[PDB]
DNA sequence: CCGAGCAGCTACTTGTGAGCGGATA
DNA sequence: TATCCGCTCACAATGCCACACGCGCTGCTCGGCC
RNA sequence: CACAUUCCAACCACACCUGGCGUGUGGC
């Protein structure tokens, strides 16, 4: 089973998996550990948000690739914003600085 | 083609700066519109960049010099 | 873009500012129409337009009315993505408390309000009043009362005395609380009081108050007055099939909360009775604090299916919160998964990939390449062509994967090799063809394993995968310098068959010109494959410079070696091929090839090795058969002799001479000897019966049996496996762990009995379930270790220090467990290594230890070396490259940036899959006693005594009056080879510096007698020993002379407690002996349980056991050295019986007896006794009242604790002990791990510190401050004339280090989410996201790999 | 009726048979579990329930067990094993006289 | 009417760590 | 009044994949702006 | 006078789906 670009979950804009639904695979935490044990900082940074979570980054990356542009934009992981909003829903205030 | 990069690690200080300068060269060759200084053999930009780095005529200092030179050329043309 | 993240409390005004409306209707949507409600949980004007650029009323739907609101609904027409961030609020009528700040254990309010949590809970659940604004009343202002205590006291005062019973009461208490006044009062109280627990409570309260007043927070904000709500689309709610909708638990939570709030408002509007409104307030509090964290209050309410409900806290904690499921590890696009398959033709650098998989993965690249050529003008045409899969798209797919590598990944990832990079070649099929020489590193067998594939997708990514993650660039394991590309069973079996020469075959004795002619003659069939032939080789040797001198010489070798010589490059000599070429042989061949020729030719060398091995193993025809496994003909007679022996043993037992225990032991040892004999017989049988006539009579050679070829070559079979196969299985185990007295006298080839097979499967199910249970513990340990890790990277090139650790080859137990070389290889020396020759600088400081360096060091016979370490590096927030050493995967020093912690945690957790959980190995499973103190020796050397304190007896031996004495053997070169612990009172038949041979006993000790041996001859008297008060007379029966018994502190009454039995070595005149050198009276104060058989007035000997005090020896104490052992070692947990040490030096004594337990006083000559201690009355005392010992010496015999070790021996002794213990545990199994990993692990483990005296520093004495922070503060103070601080390093368990970190997000990702979140919120903490994991959770570049330089560039900006 | 229906339809023991071959049917109907109500959980089971006892001879097979999360908790009844009237595992044995 | 909120009809883990009495000198 | 000890509560236990399935009923009472 | 836009021969925009969570079973 494989997936280039399919649907995304509604709770958070993350690609699905499995074979029944057209979803990819899960980059497990041990995989992240093995990647950061190597170098590949750009590789992890793209595998985390550009290919999975960036609501406005994956579309831009696809448009660049189909136009012959192998350059990326970091943006921001959507699930990070989901966690921000979830903690904000509680009685705790989190905030990004300058 | 390219199978090993050990000689590149011999020519550059480490592997991180090596891959950084290789990515800069690949960006210059693919979207920057620069010609490869080594005749390719049906290879991607990464392979020819690694080859030109291994030949010893392209590194971080040389890339910075080339960037400064193209900047100077831009300003000379603006005159 | 943005800097560090800040977290603090949420003020009600801040919540109202966040809110874009208030939800009042508890309805979500309608049944007939799917449009949202007016102002329900799902609203339009509060959160946003449910559709893109379309209002709710449909008035403003065009792209030109966007940006304004409507006139009836008032919805700002925009995209629906705005609903992802817009929030509302609920205006709570009765302010409630936050269950997090109330159930933190310790709760924030419970410590801030100096009130027990029980009373706060009583007040919160509306069952007992609490008074406020006491003033002129007789009651205390903070006292609590019940309903009766309120109604009986209301008549005393009703105007000024008030007592509320809600969260509003504690809210008013918070509002009516001063910060500076209470802080000053508590500071004065801490300065005036003198206690331990009270002082700890006071300093915790003052730290809490400081965190309040310093950070921008206010206490009264803890009482939630307004409730923020979760954005609607983020709430799981989707139309299911039919009228039912798939909702979320948070929906029901908010529903019930709004309902209870509305009911409470209605009850307040009608002025309900006090009991009714208080019950409604209690119900609303229950609703809100179940919405916050359900199940924490005690009653886990359910919403549907009678299952525990999901609250907001559940969406963060555990393995299913945002951190563990949606932040750290996320599902990625352009990924695939498929079963693995052996690919034997592809090169080591490449791999196979299915055609359909490659097509589905690289769709955007194919679209781009189609749009490039004049093939597809738009995306629709290219998509249709790809779906049709015409003949014009396959070449495009071949071109886009010309040099575009991918990433292969195993499902369980242990170390860096869990993900590798490979160039894909397209194959027609549905499976992934994998190289055989890398699956071994993957630990992936081909029995149905499924692996994943990922795409780089970026120029930087492709270049990194080709440069770093490529298989060729990873040939040395990051744990040990051993090459991880060691060949597998098939290729090594093929090569062993190719090189195993016979005595007579086709073409034996002829001559060949070169290897090509040999290969021609072999493939022609005119000659055999293995036959002694004289050929001519043309080898090449690397000179001092880059020259390859050629030499042609006639050798006499087998045809197989000559043929294989065409594969090895020119650099290697011929002696590496002129062998049997087993597993170790080919491993060392590949190692030498990589060492001499580098990396570039080694890859193709290994590829050709594998190709030739596969080809020749296929051409050979290796096969195991029934006739291949031979049974020893004399096995039957050995079995009959063994059964006769066990029958005569049973006869002896029935004769009543021998008991059951000795009978069982004899049977076990007889069966073990018989099994060893039959295994040796099977081996020597499998080796013989291979005779071939070469113009002679018999030329018995190495056996050519296929099973022997598979076993001896180390390909797949081992000695024990083939022994269980051909010979008898031997002994088995019972449930408890013992060995059954009836062995398995059968084998696998022969029929196995029913009961024998039953016992075998019973014994094997234990080991089978072992790994299935232990994999979870291993994963948990790996996660804990990596969470402790990844907080340090190589950020400096040099620290500029000289401290390190004294590395020396451990020689405990046997001769030596490991040399010094492998323990210093790949490191840098701190000081000048001193050769045995005086004043030698043969190894200068600050130099990396290469291969030739350690070779010369071993040649010079160096015993120990001070090597740089990580615990000694002074780098702040990281380590320096000049203190770690070699990379262990590159042939050079470590670079700058690579995360040492992550690779260290991975290399530590990898052998977890090879460890054990529990076994009968508890150290003395067979037998252990102090009578073993008869210490022999293997080799010849001179004796050396450490901690010298001993005398000589009149019998000619040497007696030892100490415990810390150590015996060492100095060899003929000067180094140490044997080291042993000299027990107290050992019979040292030798002397210090004496030359003794090997094979003789030098010392011995009594098993069950604590010696009180004297120091000089004299006369003994009953000094301070009165019969009937301190001693008793229990007459002997078999010794003639009776024994005077002494009672312990348990049976002795109070009449003899103040009298301790003593022995005074006096002369004939009356004055006692004087110790030579000092001016102290010589007496031995004997404790209880002393057996004095010696009479009075008799001339005692120098060093004779007078009072035989029986010890408690005879039991096992070795805690099982499995995965729990290393887990408890890293967790720094204290053992059951911790071996207490000596805090201060000097003499010791016993004071107040039975103060709950025994007491003890330590009085030194220099200082006083400011430290008392409690000692149980069931633990033996090594030191007595008269013996003076140095601080840090053992008192209670047993397992030691790392905390006391660190606090009484320094930072180096504790880490040396830790690394020695963990390396012993790992080598017991047979797995090797470099010490640098555990070294950096422990270095990270002791990151925290405490203060003794504040001095001129700003940190208080009762604050656990970070080590590097207080260190840089001390540096700043050293720059001036002020004293820095008095810091003390304290060790904690690995799970605590992931929490006591300046970064709170790194701890929130770990377990214990709620408490760490509350602790960071109450203190207004802000972390500079300086690390790796936090940089992932935020989703940016990591300051470890290639992006580390990027971070440096970001630091130069600010 | 609702209780019986939910017990027969949705429980830790009611499961649709693995209808792929007669062997799986036989080994699934002769399957003895330690989970469910009144039994242990695979998450909280020690090394004692997993191990097989010599008393398991002829009463439950010691070599048939699903390797993985539940080793020893899920077993299969012996061939000649019978259910005692009281609810125990009975094994047949031939009576042996003097000769 | 509609909708929404609420009422009658679990215990073989074990461990580790921290907190709360508690009782004894 | 310090302080060790006993009882009680919070928190922890892979990872993936495949399949299957599922959500207290009926009734009663109170409240909402075309 | 001025701001700001302006609603209709093919077609570009109006697309496409349940890991909420649990349990059970099986495999590596
Ligand atoms: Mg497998
Ligand atoms: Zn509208
Ligand atoms: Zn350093």
């Amino acid at each position: 089973h494989a997936r280039s670009t399919g649907s995304y979950s509604l709770v958070t804009q993350q690609p699905l998996g499995g074979k029944a639904q057209f979803g990819g695979q899960r980059f497990g935490e041990m995989e992240v550990w093995a990647l950061e044990a190597y170098g590949a900082a750009y590789t992890l940074q793209e595998m985390l948000t550009v290919k999975s979570d960036d609501v406005n980054g994956r579309t831009k990356m696809y448009k660049n690739i189909v136009d012959g542009n192998h350059q990326m934009e970091p943006g921001m992981p959507e699930s990070f914003n989901v966690l921000l909003k979830e903690i904000r829903s509680l009685g705790i205030n989190i905030e990004l600085e300058d | 083609a390219r199978v090993t990069v050990q000689d590149a690690v011999e020519k550059i200080g480490n592997r991180f700066d090596l891959v950084l300068v290789a990515a800069r060269r690949a960006r210059q060759m693919q979207v920057g519109g620069k010609d490869p200084l080594v005749p390719e053999e049906n290879d991607k930009t990464t392979v020819i960049a690694l080859r030109e780095i291994e030949e010893g005529l392209i590194n971080n200092q040389i890339l910075d010099v080339r960037e400064r030179q193209e900047q100077q050329e831009q300003e000379a043309a603006e005159l | 873009e943005f800097d560090a993240i800040k977290i603090a409390l949420a003020s009600p005004d801040m919540i109202r500012s966040w809110s874009f409306g208030e939800v009042k209707k508890p309805e979500t949507i309608n049944y007939r129409t799917f449009k949202p409600e007016r102002d329900g949980l799902f609203c339009a004007r509060i959160f946003g337009p449910v559709k893109d650029y379309e209002c709710l009323c449909g008035k403003y739907k065009r792209l030109k009315h966007r940006g304004v609101i409507c006139e009836k609904c008032g919805v700002e027409v925009t995209q629906t993505k705005v609903r992802r961030e817009r929030m509302g609020h609920i205006e709570l009528a009765s302010p409630t408390a936050h269950i997090w700040f109330l159930k933190s254990l310790p709760s924030r309010i419970g410590l801030l309000l100096d009130m027990p949590l029980r009373d706060i809970e009583r007040v919160l659940y509306f069952e007992s009043y609490v008074v406020i604004e006491g003033g002129m009343t007789n009651l205390e202002r903070q006292q609590i009362l019940t309903e009766e205590q309120y109604l009986d006291a209301l008549e005393e005062f009703g105007d000024e005395f008030d007592a509320k019973m809600g969260a509003e009461a504690i809210q008013a208490l918070l509002k009516s609380m001063d910060l500076e006044q209470e802080c000053e009062q508590l500071r004065e109280e801490l300065n005036e009081t003198n206690s331990e627990t009270k002082r700890k409570k006071l300093t915790k309260r003052i730290k809490l108050l400081e965190a309040f007043v310093q950070s921008g927070n206010k206490p009264e904000w803890m009482i939630l007055t307004v409730l923020p709500v979760l954005p609607p689309d983020l709430r799981p709610l989707v139309p299911l099939d039919g009228g039912r909708f798939a909702t979320s638990d948070l929906n029901d939570l908010y529903r019930r909360v709004i309902n209870r709030n509305n009911r409470l408002k209605r009850l307040l509007d009608l002025a309900a009775p006090d009991i009714i409104v208080r019950n409604e307030k209690r119900m609303l509090q229950e609703a809100v604090d179940a919405l916050l964290d359900n199940g924490r209050r005690g009653r886990a309410i359910t919403g549907s299916n009678k299952r525990p409900l999901k609250s907001l806290a559940d969406m963060i904690k555990g393995k299913q919160g945002r951190f563990r499921q949606n932040l750290l590890g996320k599902r990625v696009d352009y990924s695939g998964r498929s079963v693995i398959t052996v690919g034997p033709y592809l090169r080591l650098h490449q791999c196979g990939l299915p055609k359909k998989m490659a097509l589905e993965l690289f769709k955007p690249f194919i679209y781009g390449k189609l749009e490039l050529r004049g093939l597809a003008t738009t995306i629709k045409a290219a998509k249709k062509m790809v779906e049709r899969e015409e003949a014009v798209v396959w070449d495009i797919l071949d071109e886009v994967i010309r040099e575009h590598p991918v990433l292969l990944n195993r499902a369980p990832t242990l170390h860096r090799l869990g993900i590798q990079a490979f160039e894909p070649v397209l194959i027609e099929g549905k499976a992934i063809q994998l190289h055989p020489l890398v699956c071994a590193a993957y630990n992936a067998d081909f029995d149905g394993d499924q692996m994943a594939v990922h795409v780089p997708l970026t120029l930087e990514a492709q270049l990194e995968a080709r440069a770093l993650m490529m298989s060729t660039n990873n040939i040395l394991s990051p744990a040990n310098g051993e090459p991880i590309i060691v060949p597998s069973q098939d290729v090594v079996l093929g090569l062993y068959y190719m090189t195993r020469d016979c005595v007579n075959a086709k073409g034996e004795g002829m001559v060949l010109t070169g290897p090509k002619e040999a290969e021609r003659l072999y493939r022609s069939g005119l000659a055999s494959l293995h036959a002694r032939v004289k050929v001519r080789i043309t080898e090449y040797e690397k000179d001092a410079n880059g020259e390859l001198v050629a030499k042609t010489s006639l050798k006499d070798t087998t045809v197989g070696r000559a043929i294989l010589w065409m594969i090895v490059p020119k650099g290697l000599p011929y002696s590496i091929v002129n062998q049997a070429l087993g597993k170790k042989a080919i491993s060392k061949m590949l190692n030498t090839c990589y060492r001499i020729l580098g990396l570039k030719p080694t890859v193709i060398f290994a590829d050709q090795i594998m190709y030739t091995g596969f080809a020749y193993a296929a051409r050979s025809g290796a096969s195991v058969g029934i006739d291949d496994m031979v049974i020893p003909e004399k096995k039957h007679e050995i079995i009959s002799e063994a059964e006769a022996e066990v029958a005569e043993i049973q006869e002896q037992f029935q004769s009543g001479l021998v008991t059951a225990g000795e009978r069982y032991n004899k049977v076990i040892d007889i069966w073990a000897a018989a099994n060893d004999r039959v295994s040796k017989a099977m081996m020597d049988n499998l080796q013989t019966e291979t005779v071939i006539n070469r113009d002679g009579q018999e030329e018995k050679q190495v056996s050519f049996n296929s099973i022997y070829m598979m076993a001896d070559s180390g390909a797949r079979g081992s000695a024990a496996q083939i022994r269980q196969l051909a010979g008898m299985r031997g002994l088995m185990a019972k449930p408890d762990g013992s060995i059954i007295e009836t062995p398995i006298t059968a084998n696998f080839r022969e029929g196995l009995n029913v009961l024998q097979y039953f016992i075998s499967t019973h014994g094997a199910r234990k080991g089978l379930a072992d790994t299935a249970l232990k994999t979870a513990n291993s994963g948990y340990l790996t996660r804990r270790l990596v969470d402790v890790a990844q907080d340090l990277v190589v950020t400096e090139d040099d620290c500029g220090t000289h401290e390190g650790i004294m590395m020396t080859p451990v020689i405990e137990g046997g001769d030596v467990k490991e040399p010094l070389r492998d323990r210093v290889l790949g490191r840098v020396t701190a000081e000048d290594v001193l050769k045995p020759g005086t004043a030698d600088i043969l190894v200068p400081r600050n130099t990396l230890l290469h291969e030739q360096w350690c070779d010369l060091l071993e040649e010079n016979s160096v015993d120990a070396v001070k090597v740089r370490s990580v615990v000694s590096c002074d780098t702040d927030f990281g380590v320096c490259a000049h203190c770690y050493g070699r990379d262990l995967a590159r042939g050079h020093i470590i670079n700058k940036g690579e995360a040492i912690g992550v690779i260290a945690a991975q290399s530590i957790g990898e052998p977890g899959t090879q460890l054990t959980m529990r076994t009968f190995h508890i150290g003395g499973a067979a037998s252990r006693a102090a009578a073993e103190s008869s210490i022999q020796v293997k080799n010849k050397g001179s004796i050396k005594l450490s901690n010298v304190k001993s005398v000589v007896n009149s019998s000619g031996k040497l007696v030892i009056t100490s415990r810390n004495t150590e015996l060492k053997l100095i060899d003929e070169f000067g180094r140490t080879k044997e080291s042993y612990k000299v027990p107290y009172g050992a019979v040292l038949a030798k002397g210090d510096g004496e030359q003794v041979a090997g094979g003789e006993t030098v010392a011995n000790w009594d098993p069950h007698t604590m010696p009180v041996i004297t120091e000089v001859s004299g006369f003994v008297r009953f000094t301070d020993m009165i019969d009937g008060q301190t001693i008793t007379r229990q007459t002997d029966e078999l010794t003639g002379l009776s024994s005077l018994v002494v009672l312990d502190s348990a049976e002795r009454t109070a009449g003899g407690k103040d009298l301790r039995p003593a022995l005074k070595i006096v002369d004939a005149q009356g004055n006692d002996v004087l110790i030579p050198g000092t001016d102290m009276p010589a007496q031995y104060f004997l404790p209880g349980k002393a057996i004095v058989q010696l009479e009075d007035g008799v001339q005692i000997s120098s060093g004779d056991t007078l009072a035989r005090i029986p010890q408690e020896s005879g039991g096992t104490k070795d805690i099982t050295g499995g995965l729990p052992r290393v887990a408890d070692l890293f967790e720094a947990r204290r053992p059951k019986e911790p071996a207490i040490l000596a805090e201060i030096s000097g003499i010791v004594s016993f004071g107040k007896e039975t103060k709950g337990k025994r007491r003890l006083v330590i009085t030194p000559v220099d200082g006083s006794d400011p430290y008392e201690e409690m000692i149980p009355k069931w633990r033996q005392l090594n030191v007595f009242e008269g013996e003076r010992v140095e601080r840090g010496d053992v008192i209670s015999d047993g397992p030691e604790a790392p905390h006391d070790i660190l606090r009484l021996r320094g930072v180096h002794a504790v880490t040396r002990y830790i690394v020695n213990e963990v390396q012993d545990v790992y080598r017991l199994q047979g797995v090797k791990i470099n010490d640098k990993h555990i070294e950096v692990i422990v270095r990270q483990m002791l990151r925290k510190a405490t203060i003794v005296n504040a001095g001129s520093s700003d940190f208080l004495e009762g604050e656990q401050v970070e080590y590097s922070r207080v260190k840089i503060a001390n540096r700043e103070l050293e720059a001036n004339g002020k004293v820095g601080a008095t810091y003390s390093r304290d060790l904690l368990g690995i799970t605590k280090a992931s929490l006591a970190t300046e970064s709170f997000i790194s701890a929130a990702s770990f377990q214990e989410t709620t408490r760490v979140l509350t602790e960071a919120a109450v203190a207004g903490k802000r972390d500079e996201l300086r690390g790796l994991k936090e940089n992932v959770i935020v989703g940016r570049l990591i300051p470890a790999g290639t992006g580390y330089a990027y971070h440096q560039d970001r630091m130069r900006r600010r | 009726s609702a209780a019986v229906k939910e017990f027969f339809g949705s429980s830790q023991l009611s499961q649709f048979m693995d209808q792929n071959n007669p062997l799986s049917e036989i080994t699934h109907k002769r399957r003895i579990s330690a989970l469910g109500p009144g039994g242990l959980t695979r998450e909280r089971a020690g090394f004692e329930v997993r191990d097989v006892h010599p008393t398991h001879y002829g009463r439950v097979c010691p070599i048939e067990t699903p390797e993985g999360p539940n080793i020893g908790l899920i077993n299969s009844l012996s061939v000649y094993a019978q259910t005692n009237e009281y609810g125990f595992l009975e094994t047949p044995y031939r009576k042996v006289t003097d000769g």
